[PDB]
């Protein structure tokens, strides 16, 4: 998309991740592992979901109308009748064209973004302490267990107690 | 360059999720683009068969609805009916008096739309001439008639006294009289039936009025009638008066029928009626409302999506989808 | 940090947006409610209750409508020679005159309006063997029986009522307006006695359109002490084109033609009092205002008006989204 | 927001901030402050000052149109009167909605989008002698008088001056 | 320096740009452009389409056959080109519905007739005007038919036609309406004329009009016109006394895709796929400014004459 | 620019600069030279390139409608005949003015949002080895000559192999 997330410097998606629709792979002393977002997840999936009741009206009822089916010649007032109704057709089928291509765009652009919003949560947390290794990737330069891993999801890691750590292996 | 992954260090990546079998839509940026999901909007496919049991729906079978309304003899069981839509079938056909309306599709929206064919008879006193005409071609059971709804007034003895009467509207809402002229197939039936040679009806409230003259001359026999019909109709008001003056070739009224504004129609079809759930109608059987948009029939009623020439118009609920490997 | 004061030798710079304490909220694609700082009303809900005069030149109907006030009804004789661009009917407006009916009212209410002129010109048809100036009880004018001082009332002279026939070309530059009409009697007798012949005939014709309409001898409705009635139609005569009138009875003559223009004038029916005021939209809910794109009023307006739309709010954001501390 | 600056990473706004849209608000030696930036405030308000404009002309003048309302029931031709009425309306209905709903998403989108750029726009003349904390703030790592604040908000900050004394504070 | 390198990033500009707009801005320079809406060119081309030309005769008179319309039998077309001095040089008439009648016609395409075998016993046939000169000699409309009185009389005409086709048949005739009463006794005996056509679904029944009209070619007589359609299986009859200005045959009615245009342009030979009274347009772009009345793969009428799209990045030329 | 890279952070653009519409200036121990990215170019004309026709389709025949200019004066059919068409008239009117508006300002922002993707593109590359100058441009802190500006280019470029020489130069 625009800010060239999704399909740019994330290479593709993971089939493997069936609980979110944004998360996490990380490795360390204890192994791989994987973990969903849900913050990510659920603000896309609200913008998404039923977007279409946000500009169509709920669908209400139409009764006795024209006649749009004549088995006659008439003329002039069959003309206009056939008219109207061809005239009103095409311009909801332009309205139905032009609002489903700029609601996929829009469907495109949102998931995109929130996909560089969680990665751009991630750097400002990390600070000093890790580089961007390119691929959406992140080279945390200190000892991180499951606990400290857990901390950055959830959104409290302290990057201080680690930094002096991180600098020395960064630049040593 | 070391293989392996200090204690000292860790890796975090971030992704998206995707699927294996996408979906493609169309964005303002690209024609085609595979999401992770999608959904359609275009209501393609139609039930084949029409819904009664949310609006009251009324098969019009061999009758129209003016055939019905009149009174035509294969129309009777159609008397002191209602409807929110009555379905005229193509096979349908008349098999009364030759005929014709001015303006036939406007009567037909009015009854239609009124929603109902509730009558109501009046005294009229039609002094000094016959009444209850009725030709061949209108078989009620097994012998000569006419439209019931309609009155029939030919010469009593050798006069036909000029006729005048009037019915005001007390009630608290409109009534519609359905009348008409009858039209010879030559002056020595025009005499024949009514004395005088220049016929004349003239129908009168207060602010409006409407007056027909007669023609004559030879039409092609339908069920053995070279002579016809026209019809008419008057609206009156509450506090309007009606006037009838005629020296002849009247087809006078029994009654009025009762209007409304109400929300009922009329739709040519030809598919089945059966029990279902729908909110939707169309002359293919009824439409499920869930989508937006719908591809089957212009002529639509009740709670319906709009048409659109598209047969299909997907929209993503879903991210860019970019499978692995 | 911790240091409870913070050090010379370093700063803190932030950055951030303003806010407000009370926003509003908006609608978005994203969401379905949003707090912003500042959103503003696009559908103008609110009347001003009456009509402003300032800035069209608005005429009031009174109680005369815009076809009795045209016609020359006795009541309506201060409307003589008016121009407009939006002229007011009332609910309560009336007729006090001859009863009548215009077979299409609606088009001839529209022809004249959308002129916004009743600049009528007298001109000298010379008739030959008839009495002009006929007049009724129907019709008052000031302390005598009168008629439409637009119109003339043809009758007999003596015991003759010969085959009338007229010229009159336009030899203008603009489309003249003709109003005539015909009568038709309560009875044979009355026909007979005033216009000789059993059966009148007017044939109102131009070099390519012509007219012809026949009485109808009955009774209507009494209105004003009259079981009678009065037709009334028109010929719009061209540039060049040469009107022609004949008739051997039942004529009610034009006196004069009506300059038509391709007006940008109109009609509206609406109750509210007219009062000094600026506004360039009106409604038959009063005058609006126009700064707002869209309104929620009345779909009939006049003038630079906002689209009527079937929303009665439309709040369009003026700022940033709100976020208080 | 999509670039997820004004309620983000951007924990609120702030009520004290009258002359304008964005600033800033820093501490230093001589003591506190505040100044708001003119150039992106009135980027925002030029593009959201009367926007409706770029599509809608003010108002239309029209005259005589149809009859809209009818007292007698007439039948076809009236039919006809009462269908095209309601599939305008119908239409300029749609349209209006359609059109806040875009309108308003653009709005929050641009203004959000500014305070992103001024963010970005700050960072790139601080270079290697502050720290992007969170919650939108630097930490400078040198002395900064409110003479240096200027020269940061009116973009003739020179990092190459305190390099020396900011690098030094950083790696300790 | 050889111990660092300086690597710069940027993008292409014009020296003359081009303005454009957009939702935030008002005019904003871009690098590239191009028109939306369409400029005629000033002729109709009949390429593409098939155009007939009237010159000086309208869709009704060459379907009636006026004298300098006769060049018009047996024709057909997609767009009929009337002009605006076109006129009538026949017997006067009017025809109550002209406007649906030309439209029926003219969204048929053709005028393709065929003459019926009609007998009229006891009356004279081929009535000829002054009004109405074909070759410097008194004559009438081709498909048309004047029957007048034969000897002293003129007997209750009583005739039948049955369309043994599988197609829609259309009759054009029409009634006579004198002058005065001595022509009403004169050409047609009687004292009032009577005409009564009809089928089995519809009928049409005509009072003429003893008054005098306005001088038109000599004549203050006039003749009103009226149309009568006839389905497979069913039947034409048309009883009368008098005035009746009867048909010779019948014209082949089809769901065609044909129009009629009003227009004083020039018509020659091009390539061009829309059609409007201006002449031919391009229809390259999706809009056009030039007229609202048009035919064919026309664009979009609007009352826009310009709207740029931007086909490239904003320009930001050097310093 | 919402993004704020063209007529942001970028001064200005190149006039020198023709086959791409986007690209790369350098200077190094080879002197000064210029090159263009066709991938970032191609995706931007892809998107511009006949953006219409995902909108309003091919245009359509359209025959015998109804008339639209009188030489009478008629009244009531007349007035809803020019109603209809002055009702069409200004839908389209607006639906075009919408459409362009729109498509303009995303044709804006796509090729202000290429801008800014190949400027991170190149800053991911560099890691730690360049800085950010301001103007789109990068200070590279080693020995980069013509053979290794290409790598950068094609995105080839192996910053582990100039870690050391530049993390000295760095700081
Ligand atoms: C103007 O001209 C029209 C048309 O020519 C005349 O109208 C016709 O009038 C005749 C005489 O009345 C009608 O003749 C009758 O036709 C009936 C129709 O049924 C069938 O008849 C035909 C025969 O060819 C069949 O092919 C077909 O199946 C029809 O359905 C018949 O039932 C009648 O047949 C009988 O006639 C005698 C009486 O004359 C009976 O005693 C016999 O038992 C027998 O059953 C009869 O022939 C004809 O139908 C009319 N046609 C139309 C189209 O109207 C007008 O009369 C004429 N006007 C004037 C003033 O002259
Ligand atoms: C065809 O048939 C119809 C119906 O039978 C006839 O129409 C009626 O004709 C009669 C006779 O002309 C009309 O009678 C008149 O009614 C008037 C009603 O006006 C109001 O006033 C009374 C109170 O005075 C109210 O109660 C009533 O509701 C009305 O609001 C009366 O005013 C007349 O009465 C007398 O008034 C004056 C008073 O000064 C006396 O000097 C007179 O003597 C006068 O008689 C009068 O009786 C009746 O209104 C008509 N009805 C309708 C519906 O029109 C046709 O006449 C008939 N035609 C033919 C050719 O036969
Ligand atoms: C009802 O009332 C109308 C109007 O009064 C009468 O209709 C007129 O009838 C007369 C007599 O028949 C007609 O007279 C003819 O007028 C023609 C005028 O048209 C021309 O004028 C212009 C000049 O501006 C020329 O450019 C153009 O070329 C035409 O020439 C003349 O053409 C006729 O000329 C013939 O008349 C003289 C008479 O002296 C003869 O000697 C010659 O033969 C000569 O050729 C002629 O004068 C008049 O046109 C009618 N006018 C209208 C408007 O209809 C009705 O007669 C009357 N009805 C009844 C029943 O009485
Ligand atoms: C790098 O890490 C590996 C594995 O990661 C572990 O690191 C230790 C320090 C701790 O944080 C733990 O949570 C991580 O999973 C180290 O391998 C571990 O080596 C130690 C010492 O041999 C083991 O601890 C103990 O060893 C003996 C086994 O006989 C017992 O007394 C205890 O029960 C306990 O096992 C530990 O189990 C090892 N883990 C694994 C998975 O093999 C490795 O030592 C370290 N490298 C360096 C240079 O320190
Ligand atoms: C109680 C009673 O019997 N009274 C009658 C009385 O009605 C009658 O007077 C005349 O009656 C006729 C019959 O309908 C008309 O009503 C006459 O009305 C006028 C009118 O007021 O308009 C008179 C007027 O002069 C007439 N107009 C012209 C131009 O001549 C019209 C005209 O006749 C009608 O419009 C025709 O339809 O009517 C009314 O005077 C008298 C007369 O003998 O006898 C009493 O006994
Ligand atoms: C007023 C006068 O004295 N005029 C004479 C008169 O001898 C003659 O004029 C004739 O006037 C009659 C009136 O009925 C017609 O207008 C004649 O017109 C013709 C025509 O069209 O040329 C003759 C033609 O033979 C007629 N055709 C048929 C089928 O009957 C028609 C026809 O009657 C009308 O069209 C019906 O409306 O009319 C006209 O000759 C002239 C010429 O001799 O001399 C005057 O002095
Ligand atoms: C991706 O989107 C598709 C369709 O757009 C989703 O398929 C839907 O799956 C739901 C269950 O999650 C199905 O529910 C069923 O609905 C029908 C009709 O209301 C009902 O009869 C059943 O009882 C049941 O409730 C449904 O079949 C299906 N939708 C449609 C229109 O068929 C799918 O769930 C989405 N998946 C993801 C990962 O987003
Ligand atoms: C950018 O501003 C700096 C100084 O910062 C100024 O900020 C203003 C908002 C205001 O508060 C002002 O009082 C404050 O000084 C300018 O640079 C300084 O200019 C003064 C002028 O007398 C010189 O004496 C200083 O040597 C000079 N030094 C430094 C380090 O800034 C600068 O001129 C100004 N630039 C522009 C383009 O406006
Ligand atoms: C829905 O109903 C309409 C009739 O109102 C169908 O229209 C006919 O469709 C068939 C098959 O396409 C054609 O052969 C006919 O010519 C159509 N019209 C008529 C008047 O017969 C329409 O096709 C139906 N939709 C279906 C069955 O999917
Ligand atoms: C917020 O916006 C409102 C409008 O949404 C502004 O107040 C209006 O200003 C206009 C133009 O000056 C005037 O017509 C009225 O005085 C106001 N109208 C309404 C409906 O409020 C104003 O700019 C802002 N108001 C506040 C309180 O912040
Ligand atoms: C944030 O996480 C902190 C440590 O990480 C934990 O996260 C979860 C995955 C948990 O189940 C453990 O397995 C991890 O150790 C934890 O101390 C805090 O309680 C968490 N705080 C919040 C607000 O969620
Ligand atoms: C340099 C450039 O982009 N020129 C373009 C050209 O490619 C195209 O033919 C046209 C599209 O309208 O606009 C111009
Ligand atoms: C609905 O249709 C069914 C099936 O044709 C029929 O039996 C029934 O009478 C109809 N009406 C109601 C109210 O169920
Ligand atoms: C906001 O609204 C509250 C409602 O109680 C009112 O007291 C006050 O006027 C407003 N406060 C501010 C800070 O504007
Ligand atoms: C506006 O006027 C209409 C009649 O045109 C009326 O029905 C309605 O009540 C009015 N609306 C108001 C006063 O809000
Ligand atoms: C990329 O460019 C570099 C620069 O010299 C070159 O070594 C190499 O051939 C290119 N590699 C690929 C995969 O195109
Ligand atoms: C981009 C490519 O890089 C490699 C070398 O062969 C050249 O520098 C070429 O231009």
């Amino acid at each position: 998309g625009i800010f060239g997330a999704i399909a740019g410097f994330i290479e593709n998606g993971w089939e493997g991740m069936v609980d979110g629709w944004y998360g996490f792979r990380y490795q360390n002393s204890e192994g791989t592992g994987q973990a969903a977002d849900l913050k990510s997840t659920q603000t896309a999936i609200d913008q998404i979901n039923e977007k279409l009741n946000r500009v169509i009206e709920r669908t209400n009822e139409k009764f006795h109308q024209i006649e749009k089916e004549f088995s006659e010649v008439e003329g002039r007032i069959q003309d206009l009748e056939k008219y109207v109704e061809d005239t009103k057709i095409d311009l909801w089928s332009y309205n139905a064209e032009l609002l489903v291509a700029l609601e996929n765009q829009h469907t495109i652009d949102l998931t995109d973004a929130e996909m560089n919003k969680l990665f751009e949560k991630t750097r400002r947390q990390l600070r000093e302490n890790a580089e961007d290794m390119g691929g959406g990737c992140f080279k945390i330069y200190h000892k991180c267990d499951n606990a400290c891993i857990g901390s950055i999801r959830n959104g409290t890691y302290d990057h201080y107690i680690y930094r002096d750590e991180a600098l020395n292996n960064r630049f040593q | 360059q070391n293989p392996i992954s200090n204690n000292n260090t860790a890796t975090l990546c971030l992704g998206h999720h995707a699927v294996a079998n996408g979906t493609l839509v169309k964005t303002i940026s690209d024609d085609q683009i595979e999401v992770t999901n999608a959904t359609e909007l275009v209501q393609s496919i139609s039930m084949g068969k029409i819904c009664n049991n949310s609006y009251r729906i009324l098969d019009g079978r061999n009758c129209t609805l003016i055939d019905a309304m009149l009174g035509d003899p294969h129309c009777d069981v159609f008397q002191y009916e209602n409807w929110d839509l009555f379905i005229e079938r193509s096979s349908a056909f008349s098999n009364c008096y030759p005929y014709d309306i001015p303006d036939y599709a406007s009567l037909r929206s009015i009854v239609a739309s009124s929603g109902t064919l509730e009558f109501t008879a009046e005294g009229f006193t039609w002094t000094g001439v016959t009444q209850n005409g009725r030709s061949g071609a209108c078989k009620r059971g097994s012998a000569d008639s006419f439209f019931s709804r309609l009155n029939w007034l030919t010469k009593s003895g050798n006069s036909y006294p000029t006729l005048n009467v009037t019915m005001p509207n007390n009630k608290n809402f409109d009534k519609l009289y359905i009348w008409g002229i009858h039209h010879p197939s030559s002056n020595q039936e025009q005499t024949k039936l009514y004395i005088q040679e220049s016929g004349r009806v003239t129908v009168s409230t207060k602010r409006s009025q409407q007056t027909i003259i007669p023609n004559i001359g030879s039409r092609p026999w339908v069920r053995g009638q070279s002579g016809r019909i026209s019809i008419y109709w008057t609206i009156v008001k509450p506090g309007d008066i009606l006037m009838i003056n005629s020296n002849g070739n009247l087809v006078a009224p029994r009654g009025y029928f009762k209007l409304k504004t109400g929300k009922s129609s009329v739709m040519r079809s030809d598919v089945p009626i059966d029990i279902c759930v729908s909110e939707c109608i169309t002359p293919n059987g009824s439409i499920s409302n869930e989508k937006p948009f719908q591809n089957v029939n212009k002529v639509t009623y009740g709670k319906c999506p709009k048409y659109i020439r598209q047969n299909t118009l997907k929209l993503a609920t879903g991210m860019r989808n970019v499978p692995e490997k």
